[PDB]
RNA sequence: UUUGCUCCACACAAUAUAGAUGGAUACGAAUAAGGCGUCCUUGUGGCGUCGCUGAACCAUAGCAGGCUAGCAACGGUGCACUUGGCGGAAAGGCCUUGGGUGCUUGCUGGCGAAUUGCAAUGUCAUUUUGCGUGGGGAUAAAUCAUUUGUAUACGACUUAGA
RNA sequence: GCAGUCAAGCGUUCAUAGCGACAUUGCUUUUUGAUUCUUCGAUGUCGGCUCUUCCUAUCAUACCGAAGCAGAAUUCGGUAA
RNA sequence: AGAACUGGCGAUGCGGGAUGAACCGAACGUAGAGUUAAGGUGCCGGAAUACACGCUCAUCAGACACCACAAAAGGUGUUAGUUCAUCUAGACAGCCGGACGGUGGCCAUGGAAGUCGGAAUCCGCUAAGGAGUGUGUAACAACUCACCGGCCGAAUGAACUA
RNA sequence: GGCCAGCAUCAGUUUUGGUGGCAGGAUAAAUCCAUAGGAAUGUAGCUUGCCUCGGUAAGUAUUAUAGCCUGUG
């Protein structure tokens, strides 16, 4: 009966999201981002045991040049 | 034909001040403030006096004339309602399951919750628009009281609640319950 | 076209059995002397039996407006024949000259009844003697004490495909 | 006229418009009875009930009371003394002042007068006068005179009533097995009070005729002696 | 002269065209929506899928007919060692 | 939403060419079957109503004063 | 301290007095009086002092400006030329900024070669004492 | 009379400017059109969304890749508006296409170029006033494209800078203004005046 | 790689025009409304003024713009530097600090110009590549063949090999 | 369908010279759901297997409106491919 | 469909109608210049986004032929008209009031009082008020209109045509 | 003497401007002037009510401290 588009479904389902399945999803999401701060403590732990430039700047400039030689700017004639 | 020039005319009392820009309409008085943009109409106003406005409209077909007489009942509803202020009040009336109808914060939002219509499980939120204010009266059981400054926002709240309550798939000739509007009047009542 | 107002004079070709024969007079509104002189023809047949070879024309005179820079209302009296039979009209022409007023009214005729030259018939025009006479509201309503109005959205004609102003609708 | 208009709602009765030749008609009998009897009293008869009317009407015979438009009597009468009837005749149509009606008599002044003080019939508490009285409607099962006779003595109000109770009377009705019924006392008007129309259509509704009725008679005519005394019985 | 007996398409027409993948790493062309108040999360990873073998699961499903009753399940093994960060890319929103 | 079809504005030469022969037809039936006043008129809102029709009252005197001697 | 504001549009009035400039046809650049009304589009107009004939003519055909004078309704050209020159009309217009732009334009128009070479030259003396105003202060 | 005529999209009605900047291009003339999500077509909004999904039904039965090509963005509608208006299958038609450019917002250098526009295809001056009319941006919205709210941020941008740029340029044309003003009666500005300078 | 490659200072060959020849000269918004100036009580405020087109504004004089002498100001402007800040939509531009050297038609002087023979675009940009001209910086990969089988008709794909 | 009828209108000059919408009446197998359980020359070869798409004049599913629609079900209608 | 005549095509290009046996234009050697026809002048496309008077907004306008069909009508779209009617003895729209008396007329029946029905359908009193226009009641009650009247103040209604 | 051109004075065809002199007509109608009447979309004045402070409402009055219409010349 009513599909997937269905206003009547979907409006149950985002009431639904708010409660008891947003509250687990971010709940989740806690506890793995402090298994991460776990992961780089431990990480950095075991590591106590032990323009933009020239190149750039001459690559955009030729590029451009290039462009403007050939006749094929999107931006300028 | 076209009318060289059809007016009418904006009576502002003793204490409102109208403010008008390019067609935006600020009137402003003891019970608040309202704005409204009227930059769809072409249409033109005029200060003749203090307690007088005259919205006119200069070379006007018959479609255009018919949106002066509009302009100005929008603004008188705007003086009436930020001078007396509507009331709109409403009466849910039920026959076996009692309608439970409470206001709840939600997300930081104010809500009519209708509970129980008709034993459905379903609970309807009406979120209550912006400067409407939902009050229950005690004195009269089941009744519901929408006020505010803009006619319009409580009219469109009331018929909100009057539309979430609609009885679907039954005899409404049988099925008498909803939430209905019983008496639109003003805040004051009586001047 | 651009109307001129004539008389048209003419009378039946004189016979042994009748000398000096009655003569008639039209005023007509044409662009020439050619179509009024047609025009006066057309409307003799009709009105009695005179041929166009039977009779002659015995003078054509263009006729001016006494005072042609006087606003006039004007009540002009026409008969057509569109789209769908016979018809009369009475219109008011708030105007200058009769012409003009004619002018004005064939072209309201060519817009509204979709009616030709030759389907539109002049009956009379009369300059309303007295404002209180005028019987249509969108002339009488120019006819008002101290009358003022703008002309709101002013459009600029711009000889130029190419502007470095928005332009603006004022005064 | 162009488009989109009001249509006019006809509908198939019996009586039609009466049109120009009534007012003549009220016209040319003023005139004749202006003519025929002496005495001319203005009455105003503002609300009146026609039961009324017609026994004030029938209270005597040999004299005629004429009503109508107020204009074609103040008219047939005369505005003023360039178009007047009859010598200070004006004086009269000045003195027309809503519904007024024409007492063309030959009873002496002192009999009309006296019968003008003192005839009183009750009538419908009529709106926009002080209320004459303060009826609560009983809380509970309306019933048809809203509890001036008992409840055992009264009948139940229709329950087709109650949408005029509830919508045009503003009064907070429900339908209890039937029966029109409010939770609570409800006090339509107060002694004293400037009654508005809905007032005033409540208590016509309960048959509340608390009020009264009188002619409220101003100056009269004396034909022969051709001059207006100012009586003012109001 | 119409269809004689109505039966639907064999095949799906979004899953066009059916040509081999551009690339073996299939790319992620889309990433949950961002929500700037949770801490900073990565959203996907990449392992090896090893095989699958065979699960009993102890299905606590309330509503359904095999609640509170053992169940066998075939599952997917994704071998995943540690991804180890090399570089940021910064992305810009653009009218393109 | 799903906006249908919208038939064409653009005529063909066989439907034009046959409204000709249609018309023609048309007019030479009606002609065939062809083979098988109460306005005066003189306006009621004209200002002038009753001055021309004084006017041309007077004028009624012509057809039957003169034609005898 | 609290009153009603109402932004209102000063519109040109098309009235009796209003005077037009006619610019397109035989009177380009003339001034004319309105005298009468005759409809929406067009009215009867009269310049006397300008060399305008007594017509009806196109609103279209003329600018209003912002210049009014008394005038009765359907004065003759005699009675609209001595109010012209009672209120001061012609003086009034040349005063206005508008007419100064208009007889600039028909001054730049003339100019002969040497006088846009003295022009030139006297536009960059003007631009030298500019200049040494600006960066000063 | 300039070498490139950048045209600002905005309050221009969408076949107008099309024909305008078309008959400009196979003239010799560079144009370049921005804003072009501001611009404005005649007809209730309906109305044109109504005749896009008619032009939208349009596409090849038998292979939908090679139909017609349902560009959504504001500037490809203007695009397609005007590419109807040249012989686009020629060399001559190609030629003088390549003169246009036209672009949603506006993006460099442009928003440091003079902006101008087209007074015979402004919706102001030509549309009637009360008539409904479409504005692009929200139809490509409406039908597909979907950076409007992309463009509306970076235009808020833009308007931010322009806003600081003009606010200095006022002030420096006061400046200017009042040293004109300060010479305004000297002789040689007198000798001007009499020049009609 | 007779040092191939790249980035910096000159001399010319080849030059190239979907069409240079004073300047694409930057608010936003409204259009039955606004721009600008000023004031306060900083507003949908007051006052003034403006449009009615860019027919504007800026530039603009010199051998296609030479060589020189002064006056007056300390302004404008060019170039190569340099100071700081801003610009990510396609930023590749905008603004700013300081000195250096020119120019200055803001004003007054001195000399040259011819013969292109009465016109012939009468060539005045950069557009780049390059044989070279003398100073810097840089020191890989891909394919085939072999191999793999997460792929495969063949190409292709995915692996591995100093 | 035929034959009538009425007449909104039309013609007009005469509304009876004539046309003429809608509406209606006679004809069709017996008024008490029995029969009428009841067949009567297609000068025609198109039709199924697989498979795709389109139409909407919608059978279903979605949402509506009107009904003695209590509920359940149904009927009629709207948007809808 | 038959007759009689006259034109067009056959044998015939060219301009126009986007296109083309039947349409509009057009005296076919090779060219030059001018002017035109029919058709046009936003762009495609040579040529006015000319001037001017109106009308039209179409949730798939029209650009088109028309004593052509679907076509006779339907529409609280808009415009111009015609005829008739009402109107300071107060018009249209609103509220407010009266809306009566014989009488609950006769018959019917469980009831039927203007309003389930059948037939009468009159009189009085009137400013006006049906032996009742509809909602209503078991019947009544009440409300309502049609009809008058009070307040207001000046134009309005109806049928038709384009 | 070959190729390509510029200018001038002409001839033929033609296109587009500037300007002059006449003729006609209601011997243009008009505008303008003079005059005789007249009215309202009534000017001054006058009367009166209302007052927000000299304005305001309706009467009166035919040029007056504005004008207009018509006829004739």
């Amino acid at each position: 009966a009513k599909s997937l588009r269905a206003s009547s479904h979907l409006n149950a389902k985002s009431v639904k999201r708010r409660g008891v399945f947003q509250k687990a999803v971010d709940a989740r999401e806690q506890r793995i981002s402090d298994k991460l701060k776990e992961d780089l403590l431990k990480q950095k732990l075991e590591d106590l045991k032990k323009w933009r430039d020239g190149r750039h700047h001459t690559y955009k400039k030729a590029k451009l040049m290039k462009q403007s030689k050939k006749k094929t700017s999107f931006t300028r004639f | 034909m076209k009318y060289i020039q059809t007016e009418q005319q904006i009576e502002v009392p003793e204490g409102v001040t109208v403010s008008i820009k390019s067609r935006i309409v600020k009137v402003v008085g003891p019970r608040g403030t309202l704005t409204k943009n009227l930059k769809h109409i072409d249409v033109t106003f005029t200060k003749v006096n203090n307690q007088l406005i005259k919205v006119a409209v200069h070379n006007g077909g018959r479609k255009h004339v018919a949106a002066l007489r509009t302009v100005k009942s929008l603004v008188d509803n705007m003086i009436t309602g930020v001078t007396k202020g509507y009331k709109y009040k409403m009466r849910y009336v039920y026959a076996h399951f009692p309608i439970n109808v409470n206001i709840v914060e939600k997300d930081g939002a104010k809500f009519i919750e209708v509970r129980n219509f008709l034993g459905d499980k379903k609970i309807r939120n009406v979120p209550v628009r912006d400067g409407v204010t939902i009050e229950f009266s005690t004195n009269v059981k089941d009744e519901i009281v929408l006020s505010g400054n803009s006619v319009e926002d409580v009219s469109q709240n009331a018929a909100d609640l009057q539309q979430i309550c609609r009885v679907r798939n039954k005899d409404i000739r049988k099925f008498l319950d909803g939430i209905y509007v019983s008496h639109k009047g003003f805040i004051t009542e009586d001047l | 076209a651009h109307f001129k107002e004539y008389q048209v004079i003419g009378r039946r070709l004189p016979t042994e059995s009748v000398p000096e024969p009655k003569l008639f007079r039209m005023r007509i509104f044409a662009s020439n002397e050619v179509i009024a002189k047609s025009r006066y023809w057309y409307f003799l047949q009709k009105l009695h039996k005179v041929k166009k070879a039977s009779g002659e024309i015995v003078s054509i005179n263009q006729i001016n407006e006494a005072h042609p820079t006087k606003v006039k209302n004007f009540g002009v009296w026409v008969r057509y024949d569109s789209r769908s039979g016979t018809h009369n009209m009475y219109k008011e022409i708030r105007d200058v000259s009769r012409v003009a007023a004619v002018e004005t009214l064939y072209q309201d005729m060519a817009a509204r009844h979709r009616a030709r030259f030759r389907s539109i018939h002049i009956l009379k025009v009369a300059e309303i003697e007295k404002t209180a006479d005028v019987k249509r509201q969108y002339v009488k309503q120019f006819l008002t004490k101290d009358l003022k109005f703008p002309l709101p959205h002013r459009v600029q004609k711009s000889t130029k495909t190419f502007s470095y102003k928005r332009p603006s609708t004022f005064y | 006229m162009p488009r989109s208009k009001r249509s006019k709602l006809v509908t198939l009765a019996q009586t039609d418009k009466k049109g120009r030749e009534n007012k003549e008609r009220i016209f040319d009998e003023v005139r004749e009875a202006l003519d025929t009897y002496r005495y001319v009293w203005v009455l105003h008869l503002d609300d009146v009930r026609t039961p009324v009317l017609q026994e004030i009407r029938t209270s005597w015979a040999g004299s005629k009371l004429i009503m109508g438009k107020r204009k074609v009597l103040q008219k047939a009468l005369g505005e003023k003394r360039e178009e007047e009837y009859k010598e200070n005749l004006y004086q009269l149509s000045k003195l027309c002042s809503g519904v007024t009606g024409l007492l063309f008599t030959d009873e002496d002044v002192n009999t009309v007068k006296e019968y003008f003080k003192s005839y009183v019939r009750s009538d419908y508490s009529r709106p926009n006068t002080k209320a004459p009285l303060t009826f609560t409607i009983p809380e509970g099962i309306v019933y048809s005179r809203g509890g001036q006779i008992p409840a055992e003595e009264d009948v139940p109000m229709i329950h087709s009533l109650e949408p005029t109770m509830r919508n045009k009377f503003e009064i907070p009705t429900k339908i209890k097995a039937g029966k029109i019924t409010i939770d609570s006392p409800y006090l339509v008007c107060t002694e004293g009070e400037k009654l508005d129309v809905r007032q005033a259509l409540i208590l016509k509704q309960f048959g509340i005729a608390a009020s009264e009725f009188k002619v409220k008679v101003s100056a009269y005519y004396d034909n022969d002696s051709s001059t207006v005394e100012s009586t003012n019985i109001n | 002269s119409h269809r004689k007996y109505e039966a639907p398409r064999h095949g799906h027409l979004g899953f066009l065209p059916r040509k081999r993948a551009a690339s073996i790493r299939a790319r992620v062309k889309a990433f949950p929506k961002d929500d700037r108040s949770k801490p900073v999360a990565l959203t996907s990873f990449l392992g090896y899928k090893a095989g699958m073998t065979t699960i009993v699961r102890d299905l606590d499903r309330p509503g359904s007919k095999f609640h509170k009753r053992e169940v066998v399940e075939a599952v997917t093994v994704v071998d995943t060692p540690p991804v180890v960060v090399v570089g940021v890319v910064g992305y810009v929103e653009t009218p393109r | 939403m799903r906006v249908r079809k919208r038939q064409s504005r653009r005529t063909s030469t066989k439907l034009k060419e046959g409204i000709k022969k249609k018309a023609s037809a048309h007019r030479k039936k009606e002609k065939k079957m062809a083979k098988k006043k109460k306005d005066p008129g003189i306006p009621s809102n004209f200002p002038y109503k009753a001055k021309i029709l004084e006017e041309i009252e007077a004028k009624k005197m012509k057809d039957l004063e003169e034609r005898e001697l | 301290s609290t009153d009603s504001i109402v932004k209102a549009s000063n519109w040109r009035l098309v009235e009796v007095g209003r005077v037009v400039l006619i610019k397109k046809g035989q009177s380009a650049g003339k001034l004319a009086a309105i005298v009468e009304i005759i409809d929406q589009k067009k009215v009867l107009i009269d310049g006397p002092k300008a060399g305008v004939p007594r017509q009806a003519i196109n609103l279209g055909q003329v600018v209003l400006t912002p210049l009014t004078f008394a005038l009765p309704r359907g004065a003759r050209t005699a009675t609209v030329s001595k109010k012209w020159a009672a209120a001061a009309v012609c003086e009034k217009w040349a005063a206005s900024s508008w007419a100064k732009k208009i007889a600039q334009r028909e001054r730049r128009a003339a100019l002969t070669d040497f006088e846009r070479f003295q022009v030139m030259v006297l536009r960059k003396q003007k631009r030298y004492t500019v200049k040494k105003a600006l960066a000063k202060a | 009379v300039e070498p490139v005529v950048v045209i600002d999209g905005k309050g221009h009605l969408v076949g107008r400017l099309a024909s305008v900047v078309a008959k400009q291009l196979l003239n010799g003339q560079k144009i370049v059109v921005v804003r072009a999500e501001e611009l404005n077509i005649s007809g209730e909004f309906f109305r044109n969304k109504l005749k896009y999904h008619d032009f939208l039904r349009k596409a090849t039965a038998f292979n939908k890749t090679r139909g017609p090509f349902h560009f959504r963005a504001p500037s490809r509608i203007f695009y397609k508006a005007l590419r109807g208006m040249v012989s686009h299958k020629t060399a001559r038609g190609k030629a003088a296409l390549e003169r246009l450019k036209v672009f949603e917002g506006i993006p460099p250098p442009y928003d440091k170029k003079k902006r101008v526009v087209v007074p015979q295809a402004l919706r102001v001056l030509r549309l009637k006033p009360g008539r409904k009319y479409t504005t692009l941006g929200k139809l490509s919205t409406s039908v597909g494209w979907k950076y409007e709210d992309v463009v509306a941020k970076l235009e808020a941008k833009r308007k931010v800078s322009s806003a600081e740029y003009y606010a200095k340029k006022r002030a420096f044309t006061k400046k200017v203004a009042s040293a004109n003003a300060t010479a305004a009666e000297s002789d040689v500005a007198k000798q001007l005046a009499a020049l009609g300078y």
